[PDB]
């Protein structure tokens, strides 16, 4: 059981340095329409980047960081009415984990089934909404050393780009810098805010090299190539590409995703659905092809070093499946592909990719 | 000449409060109400009634959103160890002592008496021993470590210092009042013993006292009186604040239901022993009052008894708000407040009241040696501007 | 009249040890060597080496078969709870206080100062509050509770009492010194915090000091000197006896390997500081044995007594009280001194004008000496901790005691 | 949740030595287990400290019951002797918050009394093996059970009876080839226990005065029980009996065997077994077991058992009615049992 790879975690909380003031924070209709999905982002750092770094050193920047992201420490409150993020300082949940059993390389070489669900701790919002953390930050220390930062981010708080900005601002502050409907409607969930797992869909991470990506593009940028290849090797009606808006810096968490519905490479290359108050879902609704290539996850600077791996995944996937595309670990640019499909579709994709690039 | 030979020779020495340093908890430690309740729900999953009791007790306690708790208590399983308690003790005590030594310019070799009071944490070597080791004090220092004596022990320490200062001429006495709350945290669900978890917060104070005549101008105050009361003779007043074990083997401070009434009685007795001494009906005898911040209920009781105005009982309310129940050292935070509002004029009488288990109730009377100027190095350096805040009846 | 008045107003007050009562453990709690070793084997079954260490350091500890432990260590494994510790505190302190009040005929209202001393047991309300509730002392009593100050705290407390009697004329100060063993038992198996398990045994003492003139002819002793030393500035002397948790999460008292040297240095500095005050002009290596009549070395162990006998050149007849108290009652902590005095009063050696030198070492590293002067020749009595066994002493303490 | 403590004599013995006669060494392998029962009125809130207090004085007159087995320094296989190093007896405290005294009294066989009397073999660590275990089982109803596990090397069953008798008194305040019944067996080294080569099981049953009279008419309780058991098993029986005289006797052994084989049929070369060697018929008959009083209340029931029984089996008979404990190796266990189930419905 990969879920048991970590034996014993210490939970604590971190709150803004300056009391926000308990002010309300109204949520836009788009935010309430993605109150069922969650971001899991895991960054890996080798032994050099964690040279003499203790728990307090890692937790210190969090107070200033949450002073910036004043909503990351808030809690969902309701007047039956529309939920809003009350800014009472419940804080984010810090999880200290130890993995004396294995090292970073073993994790990089282990199977991807239930792999990072134990590196990025964090539950959903509910059934006690008023006392549900919106952000979980887990620092995992391995046997030989190195550190894994796992962020579980409530999508209602912000889009995955906001989570990446949160982690980047954490790193910068630690360094020293001074600051066929696209959206499905589903049954009410009450106050648990978690999509039921009707099926047994599985998740998997694929790694693509520069040479492989450029070679498989001949028969068809990097995103268009991967999306077309996956679509061709998967269908063997529409695709909802997501791009977001990366023109943000030193800003609070915001949700400004951009959708593009295409009805195969040409289809990839080239808004009032939410009525007022229903429970919506768009991830894994019409084969979303979410991307983070317009991010800078590998641009983090920890002790003058950069992460050796970044894995981004989506929880709350619907019935169709989610394809996540992320920039590879520098060198010869690669690509990390965290994708969730129904078991059968995942097996077909694995078989085709093993036939082509021996990837499985 | 015979009058002089019987007056000056048998005249008590004057004991001066040369200076004091209050610990300022890190600005990155506050424990908001929501976080406290979230953690409480996490620890007491199987005892919803205990959680509801804690919420009711904490929502009408008068505390603020800036109170600080030790790092060990931060984890949702709070695991207080010996090392964690020693680390918190070092942190608080050494911070207060360093601030005191820089303020007064006192050398460690000048410290002749050293009294450390901290009720729950009583390590070996004592806390005074770690202070001596930290500052390399003299090998013939009068080192005392009082423990188990409650929230009033602060004033007890002062009394002790005074007495020693009468025996030893030209001496300095450092009094370190603190309450290490890592070992004081109650790891259980018994309702009676969960109040200390809700109310007690981190704090500390290092005080310098001296009978030296060279301090007759530097001294901030001059100790006038220290009255003491011990209602331990009464059986009901002895069991009021009793450390014991619950039905699961967990040690905690059980508070009696009648803790109010007995407390009242004790206070009354004290004001019957301090009345005639200060008599030329106390709101006009003294200029400033420092009621121990043991919960807004006791402060309200004292205000209604002594007929104090809102402004007279204001340092106590605001100290409870900003720092919570810092135990025996709270009397000093209140002092700082009065000093930093520009209300500590020369010749002003300050009356400190500290009541705690035993059931002890002590009080002290000081007189302002010199007009106190507002300073920047202090536990109120940042929040003094907002205060006096409006403390609500119920918070959410 | 001027000079006489100046002298009278400048002369320090006289502090008198009016009397004192020692706790006499009942003959139901005694722990012979074999029973202790059997319980050790049963408890520390997992780690034989710890049991062998305990046997090695207890067979040459110099104790006897009459030492007593509280009725919580009797079990297998011990279950030290707060209730058991409070019960032991009551049993010891109230017994000693009752003996004191019956010996001296002291009314509870006449007690003006109350200094209680216990290192590792610090309940809330304090033990002084416990005494005040039990005997209904006054509400303006100067009550203090010193804790964490180790074995030498016994001579700290009396020192404080002196400093409080010279400020308050015509007053009585009761000093209780004990060491509750129930919250003192190491429950682990590391070979560093087990020695205190082997040595420490239950005991206590209550002492009445007074500067009243009426308590002047009947006073047993007059407090001459109290000299305190605190080798705390040194890190090694500070860490020599350190209370800490082991690898499993059990609090105990770790003793450093270089503890004998630290204790010897502390004793040397203390005797150097006290030499000028007591040594006759003839001596001013001046002989300390020529300045005192009786010696009360703290019964911390055989090693320290041997070291002091070798340094001060004390004859075997002057360390007799220390050795015999160690054998009979064991390491009763701060109160051990007050047992040793009762040994030199019962064999019969307390003549008027005699000088008693009590030396107590402990954590900190503290080291305190007191010098008393026998006020009146003291007669043997039958209400002492040595009543039923003083006739058989002194005994021959073998170097090794077979298990 | 049992609790184990030790009790040592009030007066130090000074490390005396008790020599064990050849009889004691030969019969060191056996252990007596005697369990007494006391009703609610006999207790009315007895603190364990109150119960243990009499033991401190009692052990003074039974000092040998606090020593430990030891061998002479001359050799590692010398003559064992009891060193009075004041090791003390082992006091067990047990609470039965599920069953009452009456429920235990009605409770049937299959180790009814083993749970009620803690015990252990003298070894493999002889130097630290308690000789006497005294267990106080306080039942939820209020009555107690006193279980005494007594090394037979210390004394015979009547010696344990006298021990508990003087305990009760001081509690009340009173001032203190194939015909040879003994068989040589393979040495057990320093671990004094006998492994069972067969399915060695015990069963206890009581006969009321009415049935005893009926059986006597068909044929004293001793003769009736002997004849009944022998005839039932048939369809060497050497008998063990008490000496016949005693007054406050200390820990000793005065048993007698009948064909009275002389006791000079053994040496110290190896170990020996007497009980159960050849269908032993141990019979105590009269005894002060029921004559003792605790707070004026006589014991409801007393049961004795022998551990270290020989292959053939043993029968222990005591005056209740009459209580009989029979320990057998083989399927005869069932056989005899069923016979009783057909006559007195004993099962
Ligand atoms: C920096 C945030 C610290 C939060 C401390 C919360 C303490 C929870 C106490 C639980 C009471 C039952
Ligand atoms: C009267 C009973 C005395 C029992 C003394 C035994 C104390 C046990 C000490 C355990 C050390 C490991």
């Amino acid at each position: 059981n990969p879920e048991n790879r970590v034996s014993g975690i210490k939970l604590s909380s971190v709150v803004p340095a300056k009391a926000t003031g308990n002010q309300d924070y109204e949520l836009k209709n788009i935010d309430l329409a993605m109150k069922l999905h969650y971001i899991k982002g895991v960054y890996f750092f080798n032994r050099e980047a964690v040279r003499g770094l203790t728990i307090f050193d890692l937790k210190r920047p969090m107070f200033q960081l949450l002073d910036i992201f004043y909503t990351a420490s808030g809690r969902i409150r309701r007047p039956a009415g529309r939920p809003f993020i009350k800014c009472n300082d419940g804080g984010v949940r810090i999880v200290e984990a130890f993995c004396d059993d294995q090292t970073i390389a073993e994790w990089l070489a282990m199977d991807h089934e239930s792999r990072d669900d134990c590196l990025a701790y964090g539950s959903e919002l509910g059934p006690d909404l008023a006392f549900s953390p919106l952000v979980f930050v887990q620092f995992t220390s391995f046997k030989c050393g190195g550190m894994s930062l796992g962020l579980s981010w409530a999508h209602v708080l912000g889009d995955p780009f906001s989570a990446s900005a949160f982690v980047s601002m954490w790193a910068q502050i630690m360094a020293g810098r001074v600051p066929l409907y696209p959206i499905k409607r589903v049954d009410p969930v009450g106050d648990h805010w978690q999509f039921p797992n009707n099926c047994n869909m599985k998740t998997h991470t694929f790694q693509f090299t520069k040479k492989q990506l450029d070679q498989m593009a001949s028969n068809l940028s990097h995103f268009e190539v991967i999306s077309a290849t996956i679509w061709k090797l998967l269908a063997k009606g529409v695709v909802t590409i997501c791009r977001y808006n990366g023109q943000r810096e030193n800003e609070t968490a915001s949700n400004d995703m951009v959708l593009s519905t295409a009805e195969l490479s040409t289809l990839i290359a080239d808004e009032k659905v939410l009525s007022e108050s229903s429970d919506f879902i768009m991830y894994g609704a019409n084969l979303t092809f979410v991307d983070m290539e317009e991010a800078d996850v590998y641009g983090l600077k920890l002790q003058g070093q950069k992460p050796v791996d970044v894995n981004y995944s989506i929880n709350g996937v619907g019935e169709q499946g989610v394809v996540l595309v992320l920039a590879g670990p520098e060198e010869d640019r690669g690509s990390t592909v965290t994708v969730v499909l129904p078991e059968n579709q995942l097996e077909k994709l694995m078989n085709e990719l093993n036939q082509e690039w021996n990837l499985a | 000449i015979f009058i002089a030979t019987v007056y000056f020779m048998s005249k008590p020495r004057h004991v001066y409060l040369v200076d004091y340093a209050c610990y300022k908890p890190p600005v990155t430690c506050r424990v908001p109400f929501a976080t406290f309740m979230e953690h409480s729900r996490l620890i007491l999953k199987n005892n919803p009634k205990s959680v509801e009791f804690q919420m009711r007790i904490l929502e009408r306690s008068g505390l603020g959103e800036e109170t600080c708790l030790p790092p060990a208590i931060h984890y949702i399983p709070p695991t207080p160890t010996m090392e964690a308690a020693r680390g918190e003790a070092e942190l608080v005590i050494f911070s207060a002592m360093d601030s005191l030594l820089q303020k007064t310019g006192l050398k460690p070799k000048d410290i002749d008496i050293l009294i450390v009071n901290c009720s729950l944490f009583s390590p070996t070597p004592s806390l005074s021993a770690m202070v001596i080791n930290k500052y390399k004090l003299r090998s013939n220092i009068k080192s005392f470590n009082l423990s188990g004596m409650g929230c009033s022990a602060g004033l007890i320490s002062i009394d002790l210092a005074r007495d020693l200062l009468q025996v030893h001429p030209n001496s300095n006495a450092v009094v370190v009042s603190t309450e290490i709350i890592t070992p004081n945290y109650y790891q259980g669900n018994e309702r009676a013993m969960l109040l200390p978890n809700c109310l007690f917060r981190m704090g500390g104070a290092a005080i310098l006292l001296s009978n030296r005549r060279r301090n007759r101008s530097r001294a901030k105050y001059r100790l006038v009186h220290v009255v003491r009361t011990h209602k331990g003779a009464d059986d009901k007043a002895y069991r009021c604040v009793f450390e014991e074990e619950d039905k699961e083997g967990k040690v905690g401070i059980s508070l009696s239901k009648d803790l109010m009434a007995i407390a009242g009685e004790a206070l009354k007795s004290n004001i019957t022993t301090i009345g005639p001494l200060v008599l030329p009906d106390f709101k006009q005898a003294f200029e400033h009052f420092c009621i121990h911040a043991g919960g807004r209920a006791v402060i309200d009781e004292l205000q209604k008894n002594l007929q104090l105005s809102a402004e007279q009982v204001e340092a106590s309310r605001m100290t409870l708000h900003r720092f919570g129940n810092t135990s025996s050292s709270s009397l000093w935070y209140e002092m700082s407040y009065i000093e930093e509002k520009g209300r500590m004029k020369k010749g002003d009488r300050v009356w400190q009241i500290a009541f705690g288990s035993g059931f002890k109730c002590n009080s002290a009377v000081w007189k302002c040696n010199k007009t106190i100027k507002t300073t920047t190095d202090n536990p109120w350096s940042d929040c003094i501007d907002r205060y006096p805040v409006h403390i609500p009846e119920i918070v959410k």
